[PDB]
């Protein structure tokens, strides 16, 4: 899963 | 073998070290030195083969840190439910950790509540508010500290409020930091640190 | 001040000790450690500001490994160069390491340039075999070398005897005197002492 | 690009 780093919102 | 072993033993000493960094700097602020010191710190964790009680408190030190540094982007993700905001996110690790300690664990929690619903509020994410509400309080009808305040603020529709002035986003900054001076206290003499301190002043 | 001069001491110390588990893994086959490990020591190097001459040549160490464990991977990119293959990015990276020019230098590095080609060959990229060849181009099978490529020899008794496996096993000696040269690096002593 | 491949 996300650790340290978040995942960024995407437009897609 | 005992070459195994001995990695482990590097491994635990080198995340020690790299946690003690990251609360440096977040503590100091140094923006820049934080986002590197985490690359190395999650890939260092990310490279574990196993984890010691410390070891997991380490990493959910780590974790609180990332997420409460990314409190004011509410466009980072760090959960799979993509709703969850980082404040909310800090909040959810704030629960496994430091409990035993309980008036400053309580005052962190409350901080962190207060100031997941402001960033909502004083972008007019009015609608947010409520949802970030209703997430972090529970029940409707259950009690917890300043909820009913809050709600009242989250009614009233505006992105201003004094509240929110006293219990500010710097404040929970402030408040944070102490727990973190209280972790570089605990670390500042891990086996790292403490042998590179020796070679610096020599 | 003195605290920044600590974090960067301790930084220099876990480089070596990363190279130390880097050249295991690779040594050993382990190739799920091999990629946590080089993720590891890129992220502390990525977060060194200043590097000395010692320090470069570890960093080399671990850039060619990367690049020879990529060797087979179809769609890996060391360069700006879009073309230019790992096994040649691992040649350059050999050619730059400060170190002796001996028996098995020359064997590791011939080695590396007969596989720059072969896996090319195996691939269908003939095309390609040659660019390679011709950017890589000087060695003793130098011609036949030239010539295997036209006649798309694939499976000549040269490929087969100067095989991936062969050149493998060429750079696992090499990476043996590498783990022993430092294995008495601070932190991995330190770390057999406790363990000891 | 250092040690992981594009």
């Amino acid at each position: 899963k996300i650790l340290l780093t978040p995942r960024r919102r995407q437009r897609l | 073998g005992l070459v195994a072993e001995a990695e482990a033993v590097a491994a635990g000493w080198m995340l020690d070290f790299l946690c003690l960094s990251l609360c440096r700097a977040f503590r100091d602020g140094r923006s820049e030195d934080f986002r590197r010191t985490r690359n190395s710190a999650e890939a260092i964790i990310h490279g574990l083969s196993s984890l010691t009680a410390c070891q997991l408190r380490t990493i959910y030190i780590c974790q609180f840190l990332t997420r409460i540094a990314a409190g004011k982007t509410l466009d980072a993700q760090f959960e799979n439910d993509e709703r969850i905001t980082p404040l909310e996110s800090a909040l959810m690790i704030w629960g496994s950790i430091e409990k035993e300690h309980d008036k400053l664990h309580e005052e962190i929690q409350n901080l962190i509540k207060i100031q997941a619903i402001a960033v909502c509020m004083e972008n007019g994410n009015f609608k947010e508010a409520e949802e970030v509400f209703e997430r972090i309080f529970g029940d409707p009808n259950s009690h917890m500290p300043f909820k009913s305040k809050l709600l009242m603020i989250i009614s009233q529709k505006d992105t201003f409020h004094s509240f929110f002035q006293h219990f500010s986003y710097n404040h929970m900054m402030e408040k944070i930091k102490s727990y973190v001076n209280y972790v570089l206290s605990e670390k500042s003499s891990t086996f790292l640190m403490k042998a590179a301190a020796k070679v610096v002043e020599s």
